[PDB]
């Protein structure tokens, strides 16, 4: 019934579903998030500061009390033939 | 996309054309049988490689041969 | 022979699937199939179930190419009905495949040219060789 | 092929002899004449009723001439139920075993001997006429059927009349059906089985005829009996309550259900089934067209709905094959999970032995049945599917978001195989590392199904409050603080749910909608398909579509089912295995003089049923023990059969995971050396075919696998119980 | 089939007679088979000439190392 | 051979025994005169039977106290193997003479394949007892026993 | 009655051949059983 | 293991895993070790101890010429 | 010491599977 050479979007499933919402904005508090959130944004300069991130995970474990790396401590077993 | 050949070792029963589903071959006037027709693979890229066309070859062994090369789309079967 | 071109015609009745098409056609390709029915019938309708033919030009939108052929081999049994397909492209364009010569591929006809054509005869292929090629040339 | 002449035409390679056999009984590929067909299939109906009949003669008769069942009668509590014995030839007397009463045979798990003592069976020429009566019946259900297709074959629109069918099985057969035993019971059952558990013994019961005739032996006890005119005409019927009862639970000298109260039972199913038999439209005016009925039911979501089944369900056997199988085998299934938790039976809860088989024998047959209904429904599909004649709209629609059910169903399995297995590896690994708190368990982290333990609470405070007239509870699992203890062995008790509990139920989710996925996305897809636009055209049963577009092995619907038969397989089997061991380790067992309780594993599956680790050694290394102990005892057959399913199983692996190219590649160097000795058949060696391999793949799988555990059980429980 | 039926005494138990007879003629004195290395007269033993035969025959017939082990049916 | 036969073996002399206790034990619960009775004792004297004729006939039994079979083809045991491995042949070529006969005297006329299935024809006019003497294939060897098609 | 013959020479003809087969097998087993050798 | 090869238990490595319960790092200390280690299996004790391995040092210098035997490779 | 590196072990998958991600997509 509608299909139109003309526009081969409507004719797909082009069109974005009403879920789209091309409406207004947020509150102004975004003019505070903008400025603290930038380096961050760059993308690349991002995905280093993450990996160099994972500086946290050898600093955290190079230092950490609780978790079992002592016996505490025993006797050890023989133990089949000694 | 897959790659199909035609033999002259044909007799034109046009079995091969009738079982495509997507229309990759057809005949073609020839001299050499009695029913001075012949197999034809123009149209490879719509070619799936699903082989009913040899499934349907009546020649001792294949006139028409497929052979799966490179994979597409469309060789693929996809739909999405 | 020339290509008749379909412009816009009624498509047949339905009511929806969710085998129908999905971004492949936005970005890749759909395929178009179109037949004129002598009755407002039913078929099968690959992919789904139950749509009335209607009478007329019936233009209907696939996808793979091959959902047309086989709905068009439907087609033309059950129903005495003459059909045919293209491939729509996403800009447009006018790509007419099958019937093309417009006569079926299965029936001879005289001008096609015969591509792929060996005359040496299936056994008698070479066995390599690191030069290009397979030798089922 | 002998049912069509191209078919039967001439041989030229084996297949032909496979053929012949695979669609032996595809009555819908000889004819397209629907009354043809119809006619052939209610004749072997016919036949079939024959090999049951035949088959129920040789039960009683084996019971009657190769049975202990009188030295079973005197002493049921340890007197092991035996029949069949096996002629002393190359070694084999060693299969008959002690079972008592100074008799040697193969102990036996079927049942009967307890079917037979609530039936007031006493004597072995009881037995031999009974066995006579079926084989006289045989003879009549074989006659009848020859009778049918050669003499007076019905016409189409005899059976189409489904109206006339529907109210007499449900009332002619099941109403009268259980009328008429219900008659059996107040005067032969109950009274001789009464006297029976006052140990009077056999032979110094009166016969059940003299019960009948003269009111005098059967009114001092029930003494409801005494009026002649009976209080029935009276309408009163509050007198006739000594006979029949709504006590339920459990007789605790016999540990089966109270005759007393299935008497009642099939008093008011008979009448309940004669009511509902006058329902539809006939030939005298009052009754239902299910056809008007079927039509008035429409729907905003479903448009026109029904509309047209009737004439579906009245021209497509299939159709009405796949709703049967479907039911008839989810009945098989409620029927084991009744039994068990229901004991029917005198001295049948006590002997451990079969009520393992039972549950495990009717789990089975329940599941085998509901994947038929996977594949007539997708036999519909293919051959009896057309819109243009027969559209129905709520079969459309489904076809139309057939895409989203099985995306759905995807998910969900998904789901479920984690939150499933996935605890359970997650409490072999916590384990293993030495750390028990983190597991999912009673004792640490715990998911109590408290759902489970809400509804169990409510049936055990039913009797009084929410169910008057019931004295005691329905199933003793129910019970709460009861305990049935007949002879020095547990009958029932009620049955704990914990964390151990909860996982295995989610296993029994997943195994079941993954079972559901297969099949249900082999019979939507059927016919069309995104990869296979015209799969309808390549018929129910095809290999394939070639290698093309990646790759189309098993898209037929037929593989569908191939695929999961596998995985009913795998669902059972772990559903008999929750079974065998939650009965044997918080249920089955010897309870002593002060009354405590030990059971046969000891309470172990509360905290080793949630490992992996636990089942394969606490389950499966523990139980086997038997089995693999048996050689030189009565038990000697289970434990080949143990090593001989181990074989067939792995012999399936060989098909399972290869093709017939390489096959018929071997076949040829082998016909060569034939031909150089004049050996070679006329008959051409082939191959197995794609399907064939497959089908006989799953086969010798199920065969294997299933014989297996069947040799594991029955060794286990016999030695045990 | 007869250790189900109880009749081990019923089987079929060939004795691997001919690697048993290499094995004697390696030097092991189990059996009685007489062959090179543990006969009464030939030239193959005597070629020993000590340095490796004694030392060697020695770890064969011991019962305890996997030089040679007892093979049966 | 380091086994010493079954009649000086004091471990086959005692697996006897130990056999008959067993079943011994079991008639002790059904009381003479009864059925399981005789069965029990008919499966007595079939063990004596069988302990007492392995040692006549030899049987060398090894330490674990059962009968090896020696197939070396020593004289001494060729009634283990050999004398029957000779029969089995026998039947064994037998059959196979009397199987190829058959495909081929049905191969010339007729529909070939309808005899293969169905042989309303048994032994032909007489071809099982061709068998009786089979080895003299060996004559049917030097002539055509094989077919030149293939190579030789 | 030539067709009760033919419906006999079929594939039923390995049962009745086999069980033929058995019986002489088993009765030989009766007569000479718990044979480990041919001692003649 | 050197000074006495029959009551000890060759070191493959040594374990380091957070998942470790403190009943796993009991039970997999063992062969004198400060720490839970593996149980080596691969005989390289025997190897190296057989062609003249005594010390510590020894198996360090190996380490180090078959680092730079891996490099010229 | 020794709990320090098999932890970069799992730092390197990271860095591994990121980078291998963005070799193969291109
Ligand atoms: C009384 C003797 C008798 C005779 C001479 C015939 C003769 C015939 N019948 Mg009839 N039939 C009979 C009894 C008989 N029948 C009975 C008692 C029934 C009711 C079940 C039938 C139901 C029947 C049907 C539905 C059909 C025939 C047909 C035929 C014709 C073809 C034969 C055939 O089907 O192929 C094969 C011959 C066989 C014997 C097949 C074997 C089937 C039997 C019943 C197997 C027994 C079950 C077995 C024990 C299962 C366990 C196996 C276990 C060992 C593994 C032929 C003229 C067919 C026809 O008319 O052709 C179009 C046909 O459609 N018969
Ligand atoms: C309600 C009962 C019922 C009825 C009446 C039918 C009827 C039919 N079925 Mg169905 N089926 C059923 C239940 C039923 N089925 C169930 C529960 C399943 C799931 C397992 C199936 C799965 C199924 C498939 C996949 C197919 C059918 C097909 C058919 C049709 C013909 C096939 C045929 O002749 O059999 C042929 C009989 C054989 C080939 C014998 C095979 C050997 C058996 C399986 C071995 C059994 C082992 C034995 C029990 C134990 C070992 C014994 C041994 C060691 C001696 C026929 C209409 C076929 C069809 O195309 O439909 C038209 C088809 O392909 N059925
Ligand atoms: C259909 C189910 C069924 C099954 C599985 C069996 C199975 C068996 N029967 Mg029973 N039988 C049956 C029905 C059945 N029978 C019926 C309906 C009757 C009444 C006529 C009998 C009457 C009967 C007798 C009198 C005997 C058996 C015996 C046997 C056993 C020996 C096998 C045999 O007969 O030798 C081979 C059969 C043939 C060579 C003929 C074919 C075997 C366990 C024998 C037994 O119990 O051993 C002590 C025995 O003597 N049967
Ligand atoms: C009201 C009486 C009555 C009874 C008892 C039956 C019983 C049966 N029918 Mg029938 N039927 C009836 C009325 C009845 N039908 C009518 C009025 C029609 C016409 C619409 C039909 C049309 C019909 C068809 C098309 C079929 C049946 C079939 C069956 C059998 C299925 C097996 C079963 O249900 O379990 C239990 C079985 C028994 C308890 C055996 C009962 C022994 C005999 C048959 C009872 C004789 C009655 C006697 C005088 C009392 C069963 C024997 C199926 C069958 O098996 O084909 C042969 C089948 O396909 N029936
Ligand atoms: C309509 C009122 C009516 C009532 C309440 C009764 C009640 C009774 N009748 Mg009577 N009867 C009646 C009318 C009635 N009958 C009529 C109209 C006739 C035919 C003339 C009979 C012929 C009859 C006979 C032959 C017998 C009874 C008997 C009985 C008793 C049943 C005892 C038994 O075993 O059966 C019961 C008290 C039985 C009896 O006498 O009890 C011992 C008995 O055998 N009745
Ligand atoms: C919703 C759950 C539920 C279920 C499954 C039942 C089921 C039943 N009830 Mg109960 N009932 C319920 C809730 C329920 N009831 C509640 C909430 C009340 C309080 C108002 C009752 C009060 C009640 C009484 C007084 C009786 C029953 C009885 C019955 C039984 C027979 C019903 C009947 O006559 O014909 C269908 C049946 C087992 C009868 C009985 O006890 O059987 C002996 C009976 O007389 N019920
Ligand atoms: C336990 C499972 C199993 C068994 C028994 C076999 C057996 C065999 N395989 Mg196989 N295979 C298997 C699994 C198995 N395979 C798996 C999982 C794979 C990977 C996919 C393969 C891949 C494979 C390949 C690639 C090949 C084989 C081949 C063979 C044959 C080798 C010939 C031989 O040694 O003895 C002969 C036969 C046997 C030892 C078993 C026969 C079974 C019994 C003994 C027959 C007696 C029947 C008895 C009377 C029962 C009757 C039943 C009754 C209902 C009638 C043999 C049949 C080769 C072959 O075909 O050589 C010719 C070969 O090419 N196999
Ligand atoms: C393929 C390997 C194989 C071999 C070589 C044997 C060999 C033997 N078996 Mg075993 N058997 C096997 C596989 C094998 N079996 C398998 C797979 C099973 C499981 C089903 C069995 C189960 C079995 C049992 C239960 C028994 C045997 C017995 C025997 C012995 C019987 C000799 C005999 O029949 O008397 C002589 C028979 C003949 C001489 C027949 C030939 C004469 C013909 C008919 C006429 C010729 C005229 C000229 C013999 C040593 C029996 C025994 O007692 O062991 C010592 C016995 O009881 N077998
Ligand atoms: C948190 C605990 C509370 C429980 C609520 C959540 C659990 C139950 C799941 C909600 C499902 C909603 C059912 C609506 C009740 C319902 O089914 O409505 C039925 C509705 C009615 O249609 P009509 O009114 O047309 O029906 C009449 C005619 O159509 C037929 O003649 O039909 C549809 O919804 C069509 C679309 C199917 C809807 C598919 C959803 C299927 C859910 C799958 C889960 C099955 C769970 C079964 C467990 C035993
Ligand atoms: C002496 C002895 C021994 C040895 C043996 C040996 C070592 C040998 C050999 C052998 C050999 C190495 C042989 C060979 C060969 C060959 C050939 C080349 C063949 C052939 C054949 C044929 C040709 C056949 C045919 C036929 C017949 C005649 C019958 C039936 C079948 C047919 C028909 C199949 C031992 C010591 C062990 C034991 C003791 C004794
Ligand atoms: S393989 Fe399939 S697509 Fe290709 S030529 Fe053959 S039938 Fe056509
Ligand atoms: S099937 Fe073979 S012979 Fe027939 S038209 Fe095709 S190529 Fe020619
Ligand atoms: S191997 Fe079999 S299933 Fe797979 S593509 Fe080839 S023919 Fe089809």
């Amino acid at each position: 019934y509608f299909d139109l050479e003309d526009i081969g979007n409507t004719t797909g499933q082009w069109d974005l579903y009403g879920s789209d919402a091309p409406s207004p904005y947020s509150p102004l508090q975004s003019k505070f998030f903008e400025t603290f959130a930038a380096p961050f944004t760059k993308r690349g300069l991002l995905l280093k500061f993450l990996i160099l991130g994972g500086g946290s995970t050898l600093a955290y474990f190079s230092t950490t009390a609780s978790g079992d790396i002592l016996p505490i401590v025993k006797g050890p077993q023989l133990p089949p033939k000694l | 996309s897959h790659s199909v050949k035609i033999y002259d070792t044909c007799i034109g029963c046009t079995q091969c054309v009738r079982a495509c589903p997507t229309d990759v071959l057809e005949m073609i006037p020839w001299g050499g049988c009695k029913a001075k027709q012949i197999a034809s693979a123009p149209r490879t890229e719509d070619c799936v490689g699903c082989k009913r066309c040899e499934s349907a070859c009546p020649t001792d062994f294949l006139s028409v041969r497929v052979y799966l090369w490179h994979e597409t789309t469309r060789s693929m079967g996809l739909a999405y | 022979t020339p290509p008749e071109l379909d412009p816009n015609t009624p498509s047949p009745i339905f009511g929806g699937s969710t085998g129908g098409l999905l971004r492949k056609a936005q970005v890749e390709e759909f395929y178009v199939i179109t037949w004129e029915s002598p009755k407002e019938q039913i078929f099968e309708m690959p992919t789904g179930g139950a749509a009335i033919m209607r009478e007329g030009p019936n233009l209907l939108k696939l996808a793979r190419k091959e959902q047309c052929l086989a709905l068009g081999t439907r087609l033309r049994s059950k129903y005495k009905i003459k059909y045919q397909f293209y491939r729509v492209f996403p800009s447009g364009e006018v790509q007419y495949l099958h019937p093309k010569d417009g006569v079926y591929p299965e029936k001879v006809n005289p001008g096609r040219q015969g591509v792929g054509v060996n005359f040496r005869s299936i056994g008698k292929n070479v066995s390599p060789i690191e030069v290009k090629f397979t030798g089922k040339q | 092929g002998h049912f069509s002449r191209t078919i039967a035409k001439g041989p030229d390679t084996t297949t032909w002899i496979w053929n012949l056999h695979a669609d032996a009984h595809d009555f819908d590929s000889h004819t397209s004449d629907l009354e043809e067909i119809s006619r052939k299939v209610f004749s072997a109906h016919f036949g079939q009723l024959s090999i049951i009949f035949l088959w129920l003669s040789g039960m009683y008769f084996h019971g009657a001439r190769f049975s202990n069942y009188e030295a079973w009668l005197n002493d049921p509590t340890h007197i092991r139920p035996s029949a069949q014995v096996v002629w002393p030839i190359v070694g084999q007397e060693i299969l008959n075993g002690d079972v008592g009463g100074g008799f040697r045979g193969i102990q036996i798990t079927s049942g009967f001997f307890q079917i037979w003592r609530a039936s007031g069976i006493t004597s072995e020429l009881q037995l031999y006429c009974t066995a006579i009566g079926a084989l006289v019946f045989a003879g009549l259900m074989l006659f009848a059927g020859w009778f049918h297709y050669h003499k007076a074959a019905p016409k189409l629109a005899w059976f189409q009349d489904v109206e006339s069918m529907l109210n007499h099985h449900l009332a002619g057969l099941l109403g009268l059906g259980s009328l008429s035993w219900a008659r059996h019971q107040v005067h032969v059952s109950l009274p001789i089985n009464q006297f029976l558990n006052a140990g009077v013994d056999p032979k110094e019961i009166p016969l059940p005829h003299e019960f009948i005739l003269n009111r005098d032996l059967l009114a001092q006890l029930y003494p409801s009996f005494a009026e002649g005119a009976t209080p029935f005409f009276t309408l009163n019927w509050s007198k006739y309550a000594d006979f029949l009862t709504f006590r339920g639970g459990l007789d605790p000298l016999t540990g089966g259900l109270w005759l007393t109260d299935i008497a009642h039972h099939h008093l008011a199913i008979a009448i309940l089934f004669l009511i509902a038999g006058h329902m539809y439209r006939t030939n005298w005016g009052i009754g239902h067209g299910i056809k008007d009925i079927l039509e008035a039911h429409k729907g905003p979501f479903t448009g026109q709905g029904h509309k047209g089944l009737y004439e579906i369900l009245t021209t497509s056997w299939h159709a009405q094959l796949s709703i049967n199988l479907a039911m008839l085998g989810s009945l098989t299934i409620v029927v084991a999970q009744h039994m068990y938790s229901m004991p029917p039976y005198p001295y049948l809860a006590t002997d451990y032995a079969t009520q393992l088989s039972l549950f495990t024998h009717h789990m089975w047959i329940g599941g085998f049945l509901i994947v038929g209904a996977a594949a007539h429904a997708a036999i519909f599909m293919v051959r009896d599917y057309d819109p243009t004649t027969r559209y129905n709209d709520l079969l459309d629609r489904v076809l139309r978001h057939r895409d989203a059910i099985i995306s759905h169903l995807n998910w969900v399995c998904i789901f479920l195989g984690f939150h499933s297995f996935g605890l359970y590896i997650h409490n072999d690994t916590m384990s293993a590392l030495g750390r028990p708190q983190d597991m999912f368990s009673d004792t640490a982290i715990q998911l109590q199904p408290v759902f489970a333990q809400w509804i169990q609470n409510t049936h055990a405070l039913a009797p009084g409050t929410t169910a008057p007239g019931a004295t005691a509870s329905t199933s003793l699992t129910w019970g709460g603080g009861d305990l049935v203890a007949v002879g020095n062995k547990v009958a029932l008790l009620p049955i704990p749910l914990g964390t151990a509990d909860f996982l295995v139920h989610h296993i029994h989710a997943f195994t079941i909608h993954v079972t559901v996925l297969i099949l249900l996305k082999g019979v939507l897809f059927a016919r069309s398909s995104r990869l296979i636009p015209d799969k309808a055209n390549l018929g129910f049963r095809f290999p394939c579509d070639g290698p093309g577009r990646g790759g189309t092995c098993q898209v037929s619907a037929w593989d569908h089912v191939f695929l999961g038969l596998f995985w009913m397989y795998n669902s059972i089997s772990v559903v008999i295995f929750h079974f065998s061991w939650k009965m044997q380790s918080d249920v089955w067992g010897s309870i002593n003089d002060q009354g405590v309780v030990t059971h046969i594993t000891g309470g172990n599956f509360a905290q080793s049923s949630i490992t992996i680790n636990g089942w394969l050694r606490d389950f499966l290394w523990a139980q086997a023990s038997q089995v693999i102990q048996s050689y030189g005892s009565s038990l000697s057959a289970y434990g080949l059969f143990f090593l001989g399913a181990h074989f067939v199983w792995a012999f399936s692996l060989m098909f399972l995971f290869s093709g017939r190219g390489y096959w018929q590649e071997l076949i040829e160097s082998i016909v060569w050396a034939h031909n150089k000795l004049k050996v070679a058949p006329a008959t051409q060696p082939r191959a197995l075919s794609i399907v064939q391999g497959r089908a006989v793949g799953v086969t010798h799988y199920l065969l294997g696998g299933i014989a297996t555990t069947w040799a594991f059980f029955l060794a286990r429980i016999i030695a045990v119980g | 089939v007869m250790l189900a039926f109880g009749t081990p005494e019923k089987q079929i138990l060939i004795e691997p007679i001919f690697a048993q007879w290499i094995q004697s003629a390696h030097g092991k004195t189990s059996y009685g088979f007489d062959v090179l290395l543990s006969s009464t007269n030939s030239p193959a033993l005597n070629a020993g000439r000590s340095i490796w035969l004694p030392g060697w025959l020695n770890a064969i017939n011991e019962n305890s190392n996997s030089l040679f082990l007892t093979i049966g049916p | 051979s380091g086994l010493t036969p079954c009649k000086e073996s004091k471990q086959f002399a005692k697996r006897e025994k130990q056999s008959i206790k067993k079943l011994e034990s079991s008639l002790k619960i059904y009381a003479a005169d009864s059925a399981p009775a005789l069965a029990i004792n008919a499966t007595i004297e079939k063990t004596k039977r069988r302990f007492d004729n392995y040692a006549k006939q030899g049987l060398l039994c090894g330490a674990d106290g059962l009968p090896h079979l020696i197939v070396s083809g020593d004289q001494r045991h060729w009634g283990e193997f050999i004398t029957p491995g000779i029969l089995f042949l026998y039947i064994a070529g037998w059959i196979g003479w009397v199987g190829r006969s058959y495909l081929i005297a049905i191969r010339d006329e007729k529909k070939p394949t309808q005899k293969e299935i169905i042989i309303d024809v048994p032994l032909a006019s007489r071809l099982v007892f061709r068998g009786f003497s089979w080895p003299i294939a060996a004559y049917r060897e030097l002539l055509n026993g094989e077919l030149v098609a293939k190579d030789v | 009655r030539d067709l009760k013959t033919y419906l006999s020479v079929a594939p039923v003809a390995s049962t009745l051949w086999f069980a033929a087969l058995a019986g002489l097998l088993i009765e030989i087993n009766r007569l000479f059983p718990d044979a480990l050798t041919f001692p003649f | 293991w050197v000074q006495d090869p029959f009551h000890v238990r060759p070191i493959a490595h040594a374990i380091w895993d957070p998942h470790f319960g403190q009943p796993a790092v009991e039970a997999f200390t063992r062969g004198g070790a400060l720490g839970p280690v593996n149980n080596a299996y691969s005989g390289v004790y025997q190897w190296w101890y057989t062609i003249g391995l005594r010390t510590n040092e020894d198996l360090y210098t190996g380490a180090i010429f078959l680092l730079f035997l891996s490099f010229i490779s | 010491p020794s709990l320090f590196v098999p932890l970069v072990g799992l730092l390197f998958p990271a860095v591994a599977m990121a980078s291998l991600f963005l070799h193969v997509e291109k």
